C-alpha cells in the first residue's frame, strides 16, 4: 500500500511508510510522484466561519498538477471535499492553491493521496 | 476574452480597446463598471463601484472586489472604477482655476 | 485493501475481489459497512450543464450514514467531489441522498470507499 | 414554523407561518423567505433542500399579498348573492346582498 495524509494544523504527514514508493513528501503539503499508475487524491478544506471573513473573495481552491489545473472548486464557505481519480505519471507535482489563505481554517483541514489497486 | 463583456481579446497592439504591453503584458477591462476578475484576465465581472472610489481585487485564483476610495490626488467622475491623475496645469503652462477632488478633476486655465 | 467503486453510467460495480470482506455492496449504488475501521469514501458527482435546468432546484448532494446526515454538499452546478476520511462501525448504511436526479449526469459520475490502513509513521 | 419562533404542533398539524415565507425542507425543518407578488405561488423544486419559483395564479384563483399560496375565488352565488366584481388573479370576488 502507498498512502499519505497531510495534517495542516501540525503542517506533518501520516504515511504508511517513511520512505513511500510512490511519492515524495514536502513539509508545505506538495507531492512529487514517484511511481506511475492510477492515484486518487482526497481531503477536505475547512474553511473558517463566513462571519469572521473580511476579504470579500470567493472560497476558491484548485488541485495543481506540474502546472495543469487537475480541478477548481468553490462554494459559499462551506465544508468543500477535494480529490478524484486522477490517471498520474512519475515526475509530475501535486499541490493546492487558494483564493485567500485567510478563508482557510487549520484545525481539521486535511489532504493526501493514495495508490489505486484494481 | 480579457477585453469581452461584449467582445472578445483583440489585443491593443495599436490603441483601440484591449491588452497591451508596459505588468509586462497588461489586460484592460474596457467597458464602464466592468473590471477583470483575473489574475490573467480571462473573464470580466461587472462592479459599480460608485464616483470617487476605485475596485480593489482581493483574490489570487478568482477575483472579489471592493470599492475604496481614491487617493489623494486622483479622481473619478463616473462609475468605472479605476481613478485617474489630476491633470497637472503646470505642465501645460497653464494655471489652477480649481485644483481637484476626488470626484472631479482639475479645471486649468490659460495665462491671460 | 478493501476497494469498492461504484459507477453510476453503468450502475455497476468496479471491486478488488469478488466479495469484499468489509461491505456489502448493492446494485443500485448503497454500501453496508461489515468491518469496524477506517474508511475513505470518495467520489465525483458530475451535474449537467446549468443550461440544461429547467426546475431551478439548488445541486445538494447529501451522503448518509444509518439516519445522521454524515456531509451537506451543495455549489452552483460545478464538478462536486465528495467524501472524506470517517470512522465506521459494523452494519452501518452508506448511500447517497440527491436534491434532484435530473441534475445528475450518468458520465463520469463515481464514488466508492476504501479500506484504511493505518498510517503510524509521520514526516 | 419559526422564522423567529420554534415549531409548536400556528403550526403543523407543516405550514411556514410568517408571510413571505415558506418551507425549504421536505420535512419544514428550516423557513426560507420568498416574497412572489400578489397573483403569484411558490412552486419547490426540491428534494433535499428547496428551490423557490413564482409562478402566476391560475384563473378562479387569487392572491392579494405576498404570502405566496393563491386563494380561491369567493362565490357569490352559493350563498344567493350578487358579484358586485368577479374578481383578477390580484383580487377577490365582491359580493353584495340582494334588495
Ligand atoms: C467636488 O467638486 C464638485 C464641483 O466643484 C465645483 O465645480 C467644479 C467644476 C469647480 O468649478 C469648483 O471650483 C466648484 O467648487 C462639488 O460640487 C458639484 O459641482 C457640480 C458642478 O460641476 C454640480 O453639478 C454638483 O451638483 C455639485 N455636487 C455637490 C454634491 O455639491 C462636489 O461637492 C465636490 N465633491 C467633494 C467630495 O469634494
Ligand atoms: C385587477 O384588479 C385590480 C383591482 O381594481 C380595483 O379594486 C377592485 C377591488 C375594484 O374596487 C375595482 O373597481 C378597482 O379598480 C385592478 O387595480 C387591476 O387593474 C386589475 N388587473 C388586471 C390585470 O385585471
Amino acid at each position: 500500500s502507498c498512502m499519505v495524509k497531510f495534517e495542516l494544523s501540525s503542517s506533518k504527514w501520516h504515511m504508511t511508510s517513511p520512505k513511500p514508493h510512490c511519492v515524495n513528501t514536502t513539509s508545505d503539503g506538495k507531492l512529487k510522484i514517484l511511481q506511475s499508475g492510477t492515484y486518487l487524491i482526497y481531503g477536505q478544506v475547512i474553511p473558517v466561519d463566513k462571519k469572521y471573513i473580511k476579504d470579500n473573495a470567493p472560497f476558491v481552491v484548485q488541485i495543481y498538477k506540474k502546472n495543469d489545473v487537475l480541478q477548481t472548486l468553490m462554494n459559499d464557505f462551506q465544508i468543500l471535499p477535494i480529490g478524484g481519480v486522477y490517471e498520474l505519471h512519475a515526475g509530475d507535482n501535486i499541490y493546492l492553491k487558494f483564493n485567500s489563505k485567510d478563508h482557510i481554517q487549520k484545525t481539521n483541514t486535511y489532504w493526501g493521496i493514495i495508490l489505486m489497486p484494481d | 476574452p480579457g477585453c469581452g463583456p461584449g467582445k472578445v481579446q483583440n489585443g491593443s497592439g495599436n490603441n483601440t480597446r484591449c491588452c497591451s504591453l508596459y505588468p509586462k503584458e497588461r489586460c484592460i477591462c474596457v467597458t464602464p463598471e466592468y473590471h477583470c476578475g483575473d489574475p490573467q484576465c480571462k473573464i470580466c465581472k461587472h462592479y459599480p463601484c460608485q464616483p470617487g472610489q476605485r475596485v480593489e481585487s482581493q483574490g489570487d485564483i478568482v477575483f472579489g472586489f471592493r470599492c475604496v476610495a481614491c487617493a489623494m490626488g486622483t479622481f473619478s467622475a463616473g462609475r468605472d472604477g479605476h481613478c485617474r491623475l489630476w491633470t497637472n496645469c503646470s505642465q501645460f503652462g497653464f494655471l489652477t482655476m480649481f485644483p481637484g477632488n476626488k470626484t472631479h478633476n482639475a479645471v486649468c486655465i490659460p495665462e491671460p
